RNA sequence: UGAAAUUCUUGGAUUUAUUGAAGACUAACUACUGCGAAAGCAUUUGCCAAGGACGUUUUCAUUAAUCAAGAACGAAAGUUAGGGGAUCGAAGAUGAUCAGAUACCGUCGUAGUCUUAACCAUAAACUAUGCCGACUAGGGAUCGGGUGGUGUUUUUUUAAUGAC
RNA sequence: CGUCGCUAGUACCGGAACUAAAAGUUCCGUAGGUGAACCUGCGGAAGGAUCAUUAAAG
């Protein structure tokens, strides 16, 4: 084990949500993953390093620090933890726009859409295939497995294309049943 | 004592690239692909292809002197999605459990300020 | 205040019969779960009753009304619809 | 039939003396049969981190091109500098005006060059305003002001002097302190630096700047 | 409509006559449905080099 | 899939067949037999092509035990790929997937069919039967007025068909010319094909590609190759020669200037003679 | 069967390990 | 705090 | 690709690095906020004229509103004659035709997409809502101008401006 | 347990021999269409279901 860092740079609109979840973040890192946590105010980027006298996992460092990404991209810290408890978690990401080139109310509609009323349509592709997704804007991340994130993804791209929620939430409920078979 | 390489890692859908190179990057060292460590095409593009070439580019980096590397990350860009899948992060992990040192990382998808048209057309691609 | 100015600004624009349909009826559920409308005194049902017999609002003499019977409209279910809540309405206001 | 690094061989390449650290790492090439050719204009990108051992410059990069060759020694020279793509996407934020400047200018030196300036409005300390928006005739000043400064440090200057202005972020400092009365902007870098044209090759310039 | 409708049969008649007069086949030359491609692969390049050979 | 309910249509397009006593039908998409059953009451046989097994499985059970049990044939296959017996009149309702092709068959075939009774989605049926300056003239319609007549017989709605489809449908009859003729299919198809790209754009436009005059120089060079006279075969060899003729046969012909929707029967034969007097053969 | 269309009390960390016991 | 501005 | 197969590839594909050429388009900043009669309008700088609002104790004195006739412009697509032709791409060809959440996928790609000189004058060209004028509620946000303060910051000599 | 079969193969002069054979979303304008129960290209509309975070020059 060698002494390494890491730089996690924070958005400003997730500063606050970090001052608030700092009591609960350091913990894990420091004890489980025997790892030395900062951040820079004046830079406003956790550092996380390798402790070598006391760091024994290889993968800790890397671990800790992609565990940071998904707080950053707006996944719940409960939602995040799992990283460290994990081994086989990724998190998908991509636009609206690459699925296709929506503009005006066609673009928030879109995301209406996908969110669906009081968040029941992203709820249920989040149930249905076991991940987690945060919908920031025209930005969509998926956590999860990696034939679980595909999965979901193609759910949230039927969406944006136009399929209507009720047929969407129609399929999910098939897959939801092969989900359980296997 | 230490020698520094360059670990550039390029993520695609169908396929992960794991290729360390020199600080110039005009000599390669290793280049290890999903498909050569894999039987089928669909499971080229999974995390444990591009965990497998990791550790394949390890081993050689290792044997041939190079102990540090700083990597370069990096997805298809241009008109298409610009963040690195999977493949990437799992080669990322890889990388760092092979016990080579990793000195920075930085993302050089190619970004475009303002592109051509894309593939879909106006209803749409990606099904 | 810019956020409800955001949020209240899009849901100006989304004026779906459908979507306008459904808030309502989530809206008169919660209002009387929460019975923040007050009752009415004898005296205010009085008064109501007064106007709806002083004027005969809430029949079929009216323009909207007309114009869709004398032109078939009302043979679609959801017109028809539209013309029976206001004939209940009506009929409640008429209730002793 | 050949493993190549067999016939592959280091070489160690050495930065500026502008650079605190000179030592930037080694590079491989195979053995002549030559070997110079393949080296010179070869360029490495390495960040001002590792060259000035300081994490201020964490977000900052330089380009160096192998101009010389001596003893398995590579010397290079300065090709051009960027930041990184990270520290960008960072600094571009909703609710404020992004002010970007381009000018192409000669050194001293005949070292054409061109350098682009990044700025950012900001808001007062006692602003209730959510924005701080700027109206283009304050964002033209301004632009005029950051062009009238940059071309005013490159012509009266060299290249190695060029550089080492650009470590110390001396002209951010200058262009904040022009444009203060204009609009109050926050977080002014020199985003880019790209060399367009070169003078006619010089060692001996080459050898005095390393020393 | 009739009597133009019969001179343009006999018209008709004289050019497909004339046509006649003026056949050949058709297996080696390239057909129209190509106008699209644009660009060929080495399969055809080897199908069209063998094709020529066999005219010589 | 899609089944015909109204009996009145069904007997309308058996009674304009008007079959013969002595004639064999052709008749494909045989559906639960509505047809079939009257198609055996006034043919001498009836050779029916099925797609499905069960269905034709279905359809003898109906006929057996019948007077017409003797003259009913079946054949199980593809259309297309099965190897057809002589036939005098085909009379089809089958899926309109194969519709453009089935009509070319028709036409192809050894012995054709002196009449066939088509159903038809109404946009291709109307486009077999746009005459020269419709709108929805096209290659299409030359090609089968080259090779056949087609007339209209009836529109069928949407309401007879269950469940109804998304498009209305028609009935059309399409008479093979005898004789056939004399003109190879390859040529005018690939004149035609060249000059429909753009239907309502100058005959010398479509000409115009350079793909076009690449595939014009080859099949100069092969010409000039089949003729014994030799030939260079280099890539910009011809191109100065196979322009000055295009331009020249456009121009006399007064065909140049003349939009493709426009023109008729006669004026692409026309202009297919000229190009074959200057040397030029298309397909 | 019916699908919750709601935020789930479990965490994916407790989903996970209710998938794997 | 513990580790908001200090190593932790 | 659901898996394959046309497709390219030991003459080195894909990927890496140093360049060069061509044609489009102006991301992130970006907000139904701004401008324009509408259609529409987003890189820097220069030139040409044009315009709303504001200020005015300047000027003319009904010169005005609406508008058949008649005229200018009119997204996208499209036609005529040149130029250009990177990307995408109607049409056409071709690989596969196995499996229903992934069921229309792949490759080549003509016309077009761009530009010059004229035609065509159509859109859910939408606030499914003619134009002018008067009156009829409270509230605080934003854009442009103007007025007031013995308000903060800057002018790091003052100040005066600029920003709040 | 016998005979000839049928399928595959080997030889021989239709015939006559040998071996093997685990099966039973809704549209508007325009332009096209030759596997058209409909597809496709360009621009436009909602007459289509807004959840989370969000002063970090803090
Ligand atoms: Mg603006
Ligand atoms: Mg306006
Ligand atoms: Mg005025
Ligand atoms: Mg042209
Ligand atoms: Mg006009
Ligand atoms: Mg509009
Ligand atoms: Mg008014």
């Amino acid at each position: 084990i060698k002494f390494e860092s890491r730089k996690i740079m924070v958005p400003p609109h997730r500063m606050t949500p970090l001052r608030n979840s700092w009591t609960k973040i350091y913990p894990p890192l420091v004890e489980h993953l025997k790892l030395q946590v900062r951040m820079n105010l004046k830079t406003k980027s956790v550092e996380l390093r390798t402790n070598p006298k006391f760091t024994t996992d290889p993968g800790a460092l890397q671990k800790g620090a992609d565990f940071i990404k998904a707080f950053t991209l707006g996944f719940d810290l409960d939602d995040s933890i799992a990283l460290l408890r994990l081994d086989d978690l990724y998190i998908e990401t991509f636009e609206v726009k690459d699925v296709k080139t929506l503009t005006g109310d066609h673009l928030s509609r879109a995301i209406g859409r996908i969110a669906g009323k009081d968040g029941k349509t992203k709820f249920a592709i989040e149930n249905a295939t076991r991940t987690r997704i945060v919908l920031a804007d025209s930005k969509i991340h998926i956590l999860g497995g990696f034939t679980h994130i595909r999965m979901a993804r193609e759910s949230v791209v039927s969406l944006i294309l136009g399929s209507p929620p009720g047929k969407v939430y129609g399929n999910l409920r098939t897959v939801a049943s092969r989900l359980k078979e296997r | 004592s230490q020698v520094f390489g360059v670990a550039r890692i390029y993520a695609s859908f169908n396929d992960t690239f794991v290729h360390v190179t020199d600080l110039s990057g005009k000599e390669t060292i290793a280049r290890v692909t999903g498909g050569m460590k894999v039987k089928a095409d669909r499971d080229e593009s999974s995390p444990y292809a591009a965990m497998l070439a990791a550790q394949d580019v390890a081993a050689k980096c290792k044997e041939v002197g190079i102990t540090a590397v700083h990597v370069k990350i990096r997805a298809t860009g241009g008109t298409r999605t610009k963040t690195p899948g999977p493949g990437g992060q799992a080669a990322l992990r890889a990388l760092a459990r092979s016990g080579l040192r990793i000195g920075r990382i930085e993302d050089v998808t190619p970004v475009p300020s303002d592109s051509t048209r894309k593939k879909g057309g106006r209803r749409g691609r990606r099904l | 205040m810019f956020r409800e100015e955001r949020k209240a600004r899009r849901l100006k624009k989304i004026k779906s019969k459908t979507y306008r349909k459904i808030k309502k009826k989530e809206l008169m559920k919660n209002r009387e779960l929460a019975a923040v409308s007050s009752d009415e005194d004898n005296e205010d049902h009085d008064i109501a009753r007064a106007k709806e017999r002083m004027t005969l609002k809430h029949k079929t003499n009216s323009k909207w009304a007309k114009d869709m019977i004398k032109h078939g409209m009302t043979n679609d279910a959801e017109t028809r619809e539209e013309m029976e809540e206001m004939l209940r309405q009506g009929e409640r206001l008429k209730a002793k | 039939v050949v493993d190549p690094f067999t016939r592959k061989e280091w070489f160690d390449i050495k930065a500026p003396s502008t650079f605190e650290n000179r030592n930037v790492g080694k590079t491989l090439v195979n053995k002549s049969t030559s070997a110079s050719d393949a080296l010179k204009g070869r360029v490495v990108e390495v960040c001002l981190a590792d060259l000035q051992g300081s994490e201020d410059h964490s977000f900052r990069k330089i380009k160096l091109r192998v101009d010389e060759v001596q003893g398995k020694n590579l010397l290079t020279n300065f090709h051009g500098m960027d930041f990184t793509t990270d520290k960008l996407r960072s600094m571009v934020r909703k609710w404020q005006t992004l002010i970007e400047a381009n000018v192409t200018v000669k050194t001293s030196d005949d070292y054409v060059l061109r350098i682009f300036a990044i700025a950012f409005t900001r808001k007062q300390a006692n602003q209730v305003k959510r924005h701080s928006y700027a109206q283009s005739s304050h964002i033209r000043a301004i632009r005029k002001v950051i062009s009238e400064i940059l071309t005013k440090e490159v012509q009266g200057s060299t290249l190695a002097q060029l550089t080492s202005k650009l470590i110390p972020e001396v002209i951010n400092k200058e262009i904040e302190n022009a444009t203060k009365d204009i609009f109050p902007l926050q977080n002014i870098h020199v985003r880019k630096v790209k060399l367009l044209k070169q003078p006619k090759f010089d060692v001996g310039a080459l050898m005095a700047l390393h020393g | 409509k009739f009597i133009e409708h019969q001179l343009k049969r006999e018209e008709r008649k004289t050019i497909i006559g004339k046509l006649q007069d003026y056949k050949i086949d058709t297996s080696l030359l390239t057909s129209s449905k190509r106008l699209g491609e644009g660009r060929q692969t080495k399969k055809e390049e080897f199908k069209e080099a063998l094709s020529l050979e066999r005219q010589g | 899939q899609h089944i015909l309910k109204n009996p009145l249509v069904a007997q309308g397009i058996v009674d304009k067949a008007q079959i013969r006593p002595s004639d064999v039908v052709l008749e494909v998409g045989p559906g639960t037999g509505n047809l079939t059953v009257r198609i055996l009451e006034q043919a001498k046989n009836v050779v029916a092509v099925e797609m499905d097994p069960r269905m034709a499985a279905e359809l003898t059970k109906r006929v057996r035990g019948t007077p017409v049990e003797k003259k009913l044939e079946i054949m199980l296959g593809d259309f297309m790929k099965t190897e057809l017996p002589y036939f005098d009149i085909c009379i089809s309702n089958t899926p309109y997937q194969i519709s453009s092709p089935l009509v070319f068959k028709l036409i192809n075939q050894p012995r054709p069919p002196r009449v066939s009774i088509l159903m038809f989605q109404r946009e291709f049926a109307l486009r077999l039967l746009a005459r020269p300056g419709d709108s929805l003239y096209c290659r299409l319609s030359a090609n089968v007025q080259m090779w056949a007549n087609v007339t209209h017989i009836m529109k069928v709605g949407k309401n007879n068909f269950r469940p109804p489809p998304q498009v209305e449908s028609s009935v059309v009859r399409l008479e093979i010319k005898n004789p056939r003729p004399q003109v190879d299919y390859n040529e005018w198809d690939g004149l035609l094909r060249i000059v429909f790209v753009r239907k309502n754009r100058t005959i010398s436009a479509g000409f115009k590609s350079t793909t076009v005059m690449d595939i014009l120089e080859k099949n100069y060079k092969t010409f000039l190759a089949m003729n014994n006279e030799m030939v260079d075969d280099t890539k910009g060899s011809m191109h100065d020669v196979v322009k000055e003729k295009i331009d020249t046969v456009l121009k006399e012909t007064d065909l140049g200037d003349k939009r493709a929707g426009k023109c008729d029967q006669n004026d692409f034969l026309r202009l297919l003679y000229a190009f074959h007097q200057v040397g030029i053969h298309f397909s | 069967f019916e699908l919750s269309d709601v935020k789930s009390s479990k965490s994916l960390a407790e989903i996970y390990e209710d998938d794997y016991t | 705090l513990p580790g908001w501005g200090e190593w932790a």
